[PDB]
């Protein structure tokens, strides 16, 4: 059980920071007319 | 270009304008504060409950230990006047102000100031403005604070002997109990921070977020923006309103909660009891009862063969049997007396209730906060007679509409103010469509 | 039908003699009755416990007995069990207790009367819904 | 060409077939996690005890459900609000009877919804399209809020919340009506207002413009290839439809604008949808529809009863026999 | 040169609200029927056929006001005014529930007239009759609803009352009677109506939010002609974004546009079968293999086993004031209760 | 469009109000009256609040045939006479 | 020079003439006691 429980915590948290940094790298400039 | 039905949007650049729409919605905001509290006053009767009475904001001045002595009994209501008459005469000022701004004062403010004048995209201007209102939100937190420890106290319902307005010598400065809030789960016997219990811990949250207000209300006025910061964010007026939509939407959940679950910073001496308070109190009344009867109420087997009056929670602890099995998470001044380590303890439940117990639990079971739009309290197959809603249900349904209203308006301005920074947001392009120079999914 | 002195005529006290009260004092006593009662005992239930309720023939049968005004008014002043052995004001609203009762408190003593008056008044109106429960509503 | 660098631009590619997106990193893993879940539990959980009273509710399939009847049972009474994920559990065996997939399957879903909306936003803004489609969905995604989410919030406990299945749905929406008079409600009559008008102008709208077809075909084949996918050319005659709609009614009550009339078909269904799922957030709070039980008594004072009486005494009906081994004391007030 | 062509001529003329040879019937038709709504929702009683007051000027509100359904003795009568139950009186054919069948009546024939009125129309102006088929959905819910279903039945007493909440009683009374959400002929009507609602709201939002830029201001609106031949919104975008956010998406405008007449259409007519089945008690109420193990297995409970508890309960507690022409007398030991409750 | 007045142009008028400004509070006061005279009553066979019920019953007066169905209601009626 | 009496006119009277009249009723009905 505490096995999974990390397991969870380190999936979890993975998909977070991969959002979090996901929209720190430059959203607004990924658009097809005016990028910045 | 926009319609009569957007007509505010067309005072984005207008910066004086502008203004006046603020300051005449500061003044409405104001008005209603005070007309409202002169109309709870003028309809007030001290002989009966706050909660049997409509009222929603004389709770919010008692509780700040106003007007109000031991028990949550009224002492002077004039207090609830001067709250009143203050809040109302002030808002001419501000009507005043705003009607001023609005329609006489000039059009635009860049050209009379370059202090109070701004470009959206001023992002220093900007956070200067920011640093200003985090300072005033960091004053007004003291405010509280200092109401608690220098002007009189607070209404503190866990007082010992009923509740009573006491002085809060010994904020909680610890800040692994501060922030450790902040770290609790949401869900239940955690609460995150809806479960603050004591006004040590509130007085001393204020003491930080006063302090963190004022540390972040000077860094925004001495510091621009850094690089990653002003990559990642829309820098216009309609994408900051909506960075606020959102915050204010979080905010209102939060408060639909709070009014529901807390019996703290809203005691239910004033506002009436919890869902779960009703809930257990029902328990505790008919275990009362049935114990003076002769029952012997730890060995009562119920029709599930689960504990008619007491059963165990899932970790052990005694609690109340039947459906507000689940509300066994529920603390508040009556019950507490009875907890043992164990939980719920038998020898005190034998020995130790009082009347003023009894008296609390029978009340609170008939004030639950169940009630039909057009107020008949109880049940809804319940007949005609009490004219009851709970101020906790008025509070927590009309702050959630409000919430969720503030979200869609965030999704709205977010959405509008990426589209219109990008260009798109009055359509595409008939002679460059991205999608026609886009090559085909299949 | 309607509110015809014969139903608003009720017994005074056990002696049997009688009093008839007014259309007025009938409003009254509802109203009062809903002001300091229905929390707990809407439709002549006892919501906290429904083993006991405000049926005249539960009246009767109290010791004392209370299907009168007289006996009624007391029980405002002093209440007691069913069986009269001990005196319950520390847990039933009254005006020995109005301390702890606020609403109690601006009751004069003609109030009393019109609300002891509804509690009477009433089953021989609704019949069997008073006190019945929601199998009735 | 980074390796970040490429990977931010793989998520955000318009060349997907499926546009993954950061919204989609959290809805992919959260909604297969939940399906899956779900697809199992239906099939094979062995019985919940739903109402913490040692009364399981049997739901699957393999436990003698059909399509209609089963359903993955709510979490345990006795758990309330509790958080109860797999590792809280002494085992797979427990998690079990307490319905812990439930709880699974629900926070997952709502996440992965959550960042279907968002989602929608996204792939908006990297085609260049206007934003608001989005604004739509959260209408419904709001209703999947309030029964899944918010009732039980306010209710205290997840064995109040919607059952996942047909039978239970149905469960969950007598009881709702017995304990909040919820047809009575003002804001449920505006979701059934949404609902019906929604069909009505779908069905007038795609009737308006079916009668105005061009002709572009001959007897023996489909209208339908009369349209060509991209031709830029209107398909039907709005002016001849709206002469017909018109003289139907009357000429101002008549759309002559295909830009309003369109923004007014997204508009009506969604309000009124907004309004039902608050609705079911109020009542989570038990702010309960209009009561008038007794409300009409003739001169003696007698109760002359309307069509609401008659209403309650099948919301008492509902009552009494709901949870009927659950409860100890007179009143349900939770 | 006929009188017959002469008044063909002034029927059709082009006027604020066009007539024609459909308005003859259409016209008296859907003004009695809710003439007469209102006049009996003002002011008319149901005592002596429900019981129950019903009228404004009875104390009622517009929540529990109704037309109610005759006296279950009426059976099936016309309850014609000059007919052997009313002898001519006013006063009497309303307390017996005249106004009932006459709104009903006046109801059924209005909307033949309006139908037939769609039809009119869409001849003289040159357009295909797609909006009147799909009027026959209302239509066959109507008749099947308000006609078929207490003709089946002992009596018209059993039909709906013509009221909000009297509607709401008969929701109720089809949930523990027949146990109506169980039918899946009223599934496919639930399908179909949230079905028509969800096309509704999402093809609304995409032409909202694939517009061409046609105009220079924010209020799109503006920017459309209704004379232009060039289409509003992209087809080409709309298709490519749902197609990458849900997989399939519309390429064809006139089966979209066809999809949405036939959605909400079919479903009420699923529905309409399925209260017709229920003019007869053929109802879907039971799954039989389910009675036979909950019978011999104590242990054995679902969803579809509580839920005619509750209907057991809707039964027993709302019969004898809902039928009072049948005299129940149930005395307390009988209800079927749970514990406590 | 189609050669009647214009309704924005009719209510604007000082004729239009010249006459309405009669017609419309005749009306209103026609249907009070209506109320306040009783005949609403009468006209319908509405019940008022003193005889739904004779005195000491508790009986819905219930029709309960289909040919004697109006001489039955008659007879409720003179049972609260 | 437009026609005053039109089909329009009855039509618009046909329900507004009751509307009022109903009105009237209904505003005398708030005054009733039992
Ligand atoms: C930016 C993106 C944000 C990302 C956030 C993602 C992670 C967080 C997600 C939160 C999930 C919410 C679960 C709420 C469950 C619940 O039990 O929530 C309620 C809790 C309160 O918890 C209760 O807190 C209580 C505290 O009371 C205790 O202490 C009190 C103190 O006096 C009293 O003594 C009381 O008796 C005693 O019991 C008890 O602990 C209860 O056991 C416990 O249930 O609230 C809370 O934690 C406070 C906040 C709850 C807000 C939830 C609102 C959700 C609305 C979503 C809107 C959907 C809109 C749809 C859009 C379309
Ligand atoms: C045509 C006009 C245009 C109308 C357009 C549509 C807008 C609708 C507005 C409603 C129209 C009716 C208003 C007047 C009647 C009314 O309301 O009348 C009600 C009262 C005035 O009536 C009084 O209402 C009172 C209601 O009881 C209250 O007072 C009692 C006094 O003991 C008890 O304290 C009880 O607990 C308490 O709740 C009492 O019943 C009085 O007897 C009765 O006179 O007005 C009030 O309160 C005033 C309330 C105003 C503020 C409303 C905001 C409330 C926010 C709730 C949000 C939740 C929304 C969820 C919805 C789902
Ligand atoms: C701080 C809050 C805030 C602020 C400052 C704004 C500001 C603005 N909004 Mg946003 N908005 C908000 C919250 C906010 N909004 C919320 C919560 C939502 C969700 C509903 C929206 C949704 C929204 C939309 C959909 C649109 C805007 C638009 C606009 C702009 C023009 C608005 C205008 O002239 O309206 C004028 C006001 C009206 C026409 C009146 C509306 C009245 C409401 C709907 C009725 C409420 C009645 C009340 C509940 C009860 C009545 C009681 C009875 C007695 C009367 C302006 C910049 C427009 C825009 O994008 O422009 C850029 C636009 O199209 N707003
Ligand atoms: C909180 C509500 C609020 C506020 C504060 C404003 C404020 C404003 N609006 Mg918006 N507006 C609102 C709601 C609001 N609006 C709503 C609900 C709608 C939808 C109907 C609109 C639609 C709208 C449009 C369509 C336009 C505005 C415009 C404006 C601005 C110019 C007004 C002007 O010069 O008018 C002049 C008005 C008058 C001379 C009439 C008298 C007005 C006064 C203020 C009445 C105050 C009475 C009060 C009791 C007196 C107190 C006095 C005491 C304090 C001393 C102004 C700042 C305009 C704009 O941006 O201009 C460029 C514009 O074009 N508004
Ligand atoms: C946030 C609100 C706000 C903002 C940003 C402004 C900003 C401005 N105002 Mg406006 N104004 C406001 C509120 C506001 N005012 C109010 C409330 C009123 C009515 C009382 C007015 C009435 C008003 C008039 C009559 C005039 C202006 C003018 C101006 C401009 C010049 C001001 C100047 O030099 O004062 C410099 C600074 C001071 C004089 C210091 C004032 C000290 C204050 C009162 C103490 C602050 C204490 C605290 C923060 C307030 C809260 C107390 C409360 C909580 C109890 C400037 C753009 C002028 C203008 O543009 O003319 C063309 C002008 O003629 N204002
Ligand atoms: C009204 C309040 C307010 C507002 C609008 C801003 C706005 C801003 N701040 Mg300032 N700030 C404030 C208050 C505020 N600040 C206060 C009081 C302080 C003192 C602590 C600071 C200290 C501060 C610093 C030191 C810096 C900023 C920076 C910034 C900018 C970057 C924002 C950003 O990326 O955050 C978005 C947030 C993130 C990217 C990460 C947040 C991660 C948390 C964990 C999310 C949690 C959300 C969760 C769902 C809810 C539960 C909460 C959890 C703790 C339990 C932006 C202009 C930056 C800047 O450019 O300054 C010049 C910067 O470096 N702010
Ligand atoms: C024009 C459309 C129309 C239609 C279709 C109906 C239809 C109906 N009405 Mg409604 N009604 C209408 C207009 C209409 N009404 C108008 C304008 C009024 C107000 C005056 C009413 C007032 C009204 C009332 C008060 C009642 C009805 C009733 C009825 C129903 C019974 C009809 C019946 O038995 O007729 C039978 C008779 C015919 C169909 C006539 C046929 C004509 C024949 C073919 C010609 C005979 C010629 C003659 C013999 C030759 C010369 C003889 C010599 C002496 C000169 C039926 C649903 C009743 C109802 O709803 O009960 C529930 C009812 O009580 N109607
Ligand atoms: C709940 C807080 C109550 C309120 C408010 C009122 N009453 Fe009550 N009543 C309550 C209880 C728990 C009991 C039982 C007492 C016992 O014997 O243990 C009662 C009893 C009565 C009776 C006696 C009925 C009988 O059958 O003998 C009467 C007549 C009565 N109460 C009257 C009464 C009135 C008039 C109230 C308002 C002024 C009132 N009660 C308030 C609980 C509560
Ligand atoms: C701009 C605009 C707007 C807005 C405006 C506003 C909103 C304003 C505000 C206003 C305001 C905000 C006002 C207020 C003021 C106040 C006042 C003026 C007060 C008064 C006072 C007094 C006088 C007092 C008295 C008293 C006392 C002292 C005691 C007790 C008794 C009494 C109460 C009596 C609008 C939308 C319209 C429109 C457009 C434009
Ligand atoms: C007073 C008080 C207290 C205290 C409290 C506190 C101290 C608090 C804090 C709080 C805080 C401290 C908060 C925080 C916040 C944060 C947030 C809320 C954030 C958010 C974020 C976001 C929103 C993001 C976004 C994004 C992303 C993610 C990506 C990129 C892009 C962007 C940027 C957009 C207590 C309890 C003791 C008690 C009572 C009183
Ligand atoms: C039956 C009959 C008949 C007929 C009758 C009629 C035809 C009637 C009519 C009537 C009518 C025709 C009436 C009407 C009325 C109505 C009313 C009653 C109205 C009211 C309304 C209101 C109240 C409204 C209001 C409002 C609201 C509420 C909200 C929104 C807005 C408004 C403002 C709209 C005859 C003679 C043949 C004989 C036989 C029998
Ligand atoms: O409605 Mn009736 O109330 Ca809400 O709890 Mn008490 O009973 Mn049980 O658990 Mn599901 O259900
Ligand atoms: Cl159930
Ligand atoms: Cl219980
Ligand atoms: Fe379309």
């Amino acid at each position: 059980m505490e096995t999974l429980k990390i397991t969870v915590y380190i999936v979890v948290t993975f998909f977070v920071l991969l959002f979090v940094f996901g929209f720190l790298s430059g959203d607004p400039a990924r658009n097809p007319k005016r990028k910045d | 270009g926009f319609a009569w039905w957007a007509g505010n949007a067309r005072l984005i650049n207008l910066s004086g304008k502008l203004l006046g729409a603020h300051v005449a919605h500061a003044g409405l905001i104001v008005f209603w504060a005070g007309a409202m509290t002169l109309f709870e006053l003028a309809h007030f009767i001290p002989e009966k409950p706050m909660y049997e009475q409509g009222l929603i904001l004389i709770p919010h001045i008692a509780t700040l230990g106003w007007g109000v002595g031991p028990g949550g009994e009224v002492v002077d209501t004039f207090p609830f006047f001067v709250v009143g008459v203050v809040h109302l005469i002030s808002s001419a000022v501000l009507g005043f102000g705003g009607v001023y701004h609005a329609i006489r004062g000039p059009e635009t403010l860049e050209e009379y100031s370059s202090f109070f004048g701004y470009d959206w995209k001023d992002k220093n201007k900007m956070t200067t403005i920011l640093g200003f209102h985090l300072i005033v939100l960091g004053i007004g937190a003291l405010l509280l604070v200092a109401k608690a420890m220098f002007f009189g106290g607070l209404y503190d319902t866990w007082a010992p002997g009923g509740g009573d307005v006491r002085v809060i010598t010994n904020p909680t400065l610890d800040p692994r109990v501060i922030f450790g809030y902040l770290l609790k789960s949401p869900f239940g016997g955690e609460g995150w921070i809806v479960s603050v219990n004591n006004l040590e811990d509130v007085v001393g949250g204020h003491i930080w977020i006063g302090l963190i207000c004022i540390a972040g209300g000077i860094w925004h006025i001495l510091t621009t923006p850094f690089g990653w910061a002003r990559r990642a964010f829309i820098w216009s007026g309609e994408a900051y309103l909506s960075y606020s939509l959102g915050a204010l939407s979080m905010m209102g959940f939060i408060a639909t909660c709070f009014v529901w679950f807390n019996n703290t910073v809203y005691p239910s001496e004033f506002y009436g009891p919890t869902g779960p308070e009703a809930s257990q109190a029902q328990a505790m009344t008919f275990l009362i009862r049935d114990q003076k009867l002769g029952a012997n109420v730890g060995s009562a087997q119920g029709p599930t063969g689960l504990g008619k009056y007491l059963m165990r929670s899932p970790t052990g602890e005694i609690i109340f049997g039947g459906e507000t099995m689940r509300f066994w998470d529920f603390r508040g001044p009556w019950l507490e007396p009875l907890r043992g380590p164990n939980g719920l303890d038998l020898n005190k439940i034998k020995n130790d209730i009082q009347p003023w117990q009894e008296r609390r639990a029978a009340e609170y079971m008939t004030h639950a906060p169940l009630g039909s739009l057009n107020s008949v309290g109880g049940v809804a197959t319940e007949i005609n007679s009490v004219n009851f809603v709970s101020p906790r249900s008025w509070l927590a349904t009309s702050h959630f509409v409000l919430a969720f209203f503030f979200l869609v308006g965030h999704l709205w301005h977010a959405g509008r103010a990426r589209a219109a920074a990008a260009g798109f947001e009055k359509g595409i392009d008939r002679e460059s469509e991205p999608v026609l120079s886009m090559p085909s999914l299949d | 039908a309607e509110l015809t002195p014969e139903v608003l005529t009720v017994p005074l006290n056990s002696e049997g003699k009688t009093i008839t009260l007014t259309e007025k004092q009938y409003l009254e006593g509802k109203r009062l009755f809903q002001y300091a009662c229905a929390s707990c005992h809407v439709g002549g239930i006892t919501k906290t416990n429904p083993s006991l309720d405000l049926r005249t023939e539960t009246l009767a049968l109290a010791t004392p007995p209370r299907d009168n005004i007289e006996g009624l008014v007391d029980y405002m002043k002093n209440p007691t069990t069913y069986d009269g052995e001990q005196e319950i004001a520390e847990v039933h609203p009254s005006l020995r207790s109005a301390d702890i009762f606020p609403k109690m408190r601006n009751l004069t003593e003609k109030d009393l009367v019109a609300i002891a008056g509804h509690i009477l008044v009433e089953p021989k109106i609704l019949g069997d819904k008073w006190g019945g429960g929601k199998v009735y509503y | 060409a980074n390796l970040w660098e490429r990977f931010c631009n793989w998520v955000t590619s318009t060349d997907n077939r499926l546009y993954v997106g950061w919204f989609g990193v959290i809805m992919i893993p959260t909604l297969l996690a939940a399906t899956i879940c779900f697809v199992i539990a239906f099939i094979a959980a062995p019985p919940v005890d739903i109402d913490g009273i040692r009364e399981p509710v049997s739901g699957s399939l393999l436990y003698g459900n059909n399509i209609i009847t089963g359903a993955v049972v709510p979490s345990s009474n006795a758990i309330g609000l509790h958080f109860y994920p797999i590792w809280e559990a002494a085992s797979l065996d427990e998690w079990l009877y307490n319905g812990g997939p439930y709880q699974l399957i629900i926070f997952h879903f709502l996440l992965g919804a959550s960042c279907y909306m968002g989602r929608q936003w996204e792939l908006s803004y990297r085609l260049g399209m206007r934003p608001w489609i989005c604004v739509a969905y959260s209408a419904p995604l709001a209703s999947a809020f309030a029964v899944f989410l918010i009732y039980p919030i306010g209710q205290g406990s997840f064995s109040d919340g919607m059952p996942l299945g047909i039978s239970g749905t149905f469960n969950f929406m007598i009881v709702f009506q017995a304990e909040h008079n919820i047809l009575m409600h003002p804001f449920h009559q505006l979701g059934v207002a949404g609902v019906f008008g929604g069909a009505l102008f779908c069905a007038m709208h795609g009737s308006l413009v079916t009668s105005s077809l061009i002709r572009e075909t001959t007897e023996t084949e489909s209208a339908n290839y009369g349209y060509k996918f991209g031709q830029e050319e209107e398909t039907y005659n709005i002016v001849a439809a709206h002469g017909y709609f018109g003289r139907l009614i009357f000429q101002y009550a008549s759309f002559n604008n295909s830009r309003s009339l369109h923004f007014f078909l997204a508009a009506w269904p969604v309000v009124g949808v907004w309004f039902t799922a608050l609705g079911i957030s109020t009542m989570a709070f038990n702010l309960n529809g209009f009561n008038f039980n007794h409300s009409v008594i003739d001169a003696k004072g007698n109760v002359i009863n309307t069509w609401a009486d008659i209403i309650n005494r099948a919301n008492l009906g509902m009552e009494v026999m709901h949870e009927r081994n659950a409860h100890n004391f007179p009143l349900d007030l939770a | 040169r006929g009188w017959f062509d002469i008044l063909d001529d002034w029927l059709k003329r082009d006027r604020f609200v066009f007539v024609g040879w459909s308005g003859i019937l259409l016209f008296p038709c859907a003004y009695l029927a809710l003439g007469g709504w209102l006049t009996g929702t003002t002011f008319v009683t149901s005592w002596y056929t429900h019981g129950l007051a019903s009228s404004y000027l009875e104390g009622c509100n517009f929540l529990t006001v109704a037309v109610s359904t005759p006296a279950n003795s009426m059976g099936h009568s016309l309850l014609l005014l000059w007919g052997p139950e009313a002898q001519g009186d006013f006063t009497r054919w309303c307390q017996l529930g005249g106004l009932w069948t006459f709104i009903a009546l006046h109801g059924a024939f209005g909307l033949i007239g309006f139908m037939l009125r769609q039809f009119e129309i869409a001849r003289l102006v040159g357009v295909r009759p797609y909006n009147a088929i799909a009027f026959s959905a209302p239509i066959a819910v109507f008749v099947s609803v308000f006609l078929i279903y207490p003709l089946g039945q002992s009596s018209w007493f059993f039909a709906p009352s013509f009221g909000v909440a009297a509607i709401f009683r008969f929701l109720l009374f089809f949930q523990g009677f027949h146990n109506w959400t169980l039918n899946p002929f009223h599934m496919m009507g639930v399908a179909g109506v949230l079905g028509g609602a969800l096309l509704c709201a999402i093809h609304g939002a995409t032409v909202e939010n694939t517009l061409f830029q046609d105009g220079e201001g924010a209020s799109t609106f503006r920017a459309f002609n209704p004379t232009q031949a060039e289409e509003t919104y992209s087809m080409v975008t709309a298709n490519r974004f749902w197609s990458q956010i849900f997989g399939i998406a519309f390429s064809n405008k006139r089966w979209l546009h066809f999809f949405m007449l036939f959605v909400p259409v079919t479903g009420l007519w699923m529905s309409a079968i399925g209260v017709v089945g229920l003019a007869l008690n053929l109802r879907s109420y039971d799954f039989i293999s389910q009675e036979i193990r909950a019978a011999e297995d104590p242990e054995f409970e679902t969803f579809y086993t509580k839920n005619l508890l509750l209907n057991e309960g809707i039964r027993a507690w709302m019969a004898p004031q809902d039928q009072p022409h049948e005299n129940f007398v149930f005395p307390e030991e009988v209800l079927p209760r749970g514990n406590a409750l | 469009t189609t050669g009647e007045r214009p309704f924005s142009d009719i209510i604007t008028s000082v004729r239009y109000w010249v006459i309405h400004s009669i017609t419309i509070p005749a009306l209103f006061i026609a249907g009070w009256l209506f109320v306040s005279t009783g005949l609403a009553y009468d006209v319908f066979g509405t019940p008022r609040p003193d005889s739904y019920y004779a005195q000491e019953q508790r009986s819905i007066p219930l029709v309960t045939d289909r040919f004697e169905a109006k001489q039955q209601v008659e007879t409720f009626l003179e049972q609260l006479k | 020079s437009y026609p005053i009496f039109t089909v329009r006119w009855v039509a618009v009277h046909t329900l507004a003439v009751p509307t009022i009249f109903f009105l009237g009723a209904i505003a005398a009905m708030q005054f009733i006691q039992r």
